[PDB]
């Protein structure tokens, strides 16, 4: 459980690990590109768990 | 580069610096991250 | 060059070099005035903010909060944590505010 | 509980549980 919670704070190749910071800095066409890396990383961590 | 231009008046920043100089028009395309040239590598280079 | 040219002359050159700046001079080589401005954006509380109101502090309620650009959603209470006078914001294990 | 069951209960040591607030729950 600690590994699963701690894995939530990594970037996976994005500008930041905080999602609200990504939405409040970029326009939506680049925001979706930044979000997709986080989505793939968090899906991978959930499936391994 | 890192921020959208429209979403600039609603953020709070830590360290803001401003750099003023005068260049020529062929070297306006030079001022960018990851660039070379005698005004980039020998005068003023932006990090990537 | 390999020769030690002490004093301006052959193969030894002044570093500075000023170009000609004329109003009718060629297009593309024309003078241009440039200001480049650089930031440092982080999720921590910051120093220079934008112009917004300061509302009021509401406790023991589910609200959206924004302290110095540090945004979030939750319930704000009063805690007996001994912050040192430089220490701004706390953070527990596995990096949550 | 028996005394032996109390040693078994006390010997096994079961802020960390305040950080499951990212969508995870523990069922009884």
């Amino acid at each position: 459980l600690n590994t699963l919670v701690k894995q939530l704070s990594s970037k996976f190749g994005a500008i930041s690990s905080v999602l609200n910071d990504i939405l409040s800095r970029l326009d939506p066409p680049e925001a979706e590109v930044q979000i997709d890396r986080l989505i793939t990383g968090r899906l991978q961590s959930l499936q391994t768990y | 580069y890192g921020v959208s231009p429209t979403k600039l008046n609603d953020l709070c920043f830590t360290n803001v610096y401003a750099d003023s100089f005068v260049i020529k028009g062929n070297e306006v395309s030079q001022i960018a991250p990851g660039q070379t040239g005698n005004i980039a590598d020998y005068n003023y280079k932006l990090p990537d | 060059g390999n020769k030690p040219c002490k004093g301006k002359g052959p193969n030894c050159y002044f570093p500075l070099q000023s170009y000609g700046f004329r109003p009718t001079y060629g297009v593309g080589h024309q003078p241009y005035r440039v200001v480049v401005l650089s930031f440092e954006l982080l999720h921590a509380p910051a120093t220079v903010c934008g112009p917004k109101k300061s509302t009021n502090l509401v406790k023991n309620k589910c609200v959206n909060f924004n302290f110095n650009g540090l945004t979030g959603t939750g319930v704000l209470t009063k805690s007996n944590k001994k912050f040192l006078p430089f220490q701004q914001f706390g953070r527990d294990i596995v990096d949550t505010t | 509980r028996s005394p032996i069951e109390d040693l078994l209960f006390n010997k096994v040591t079961l802020l960390i549980c305040a950080q499951k607030f990212n969508g995870l729950t523990v069922l009884p």
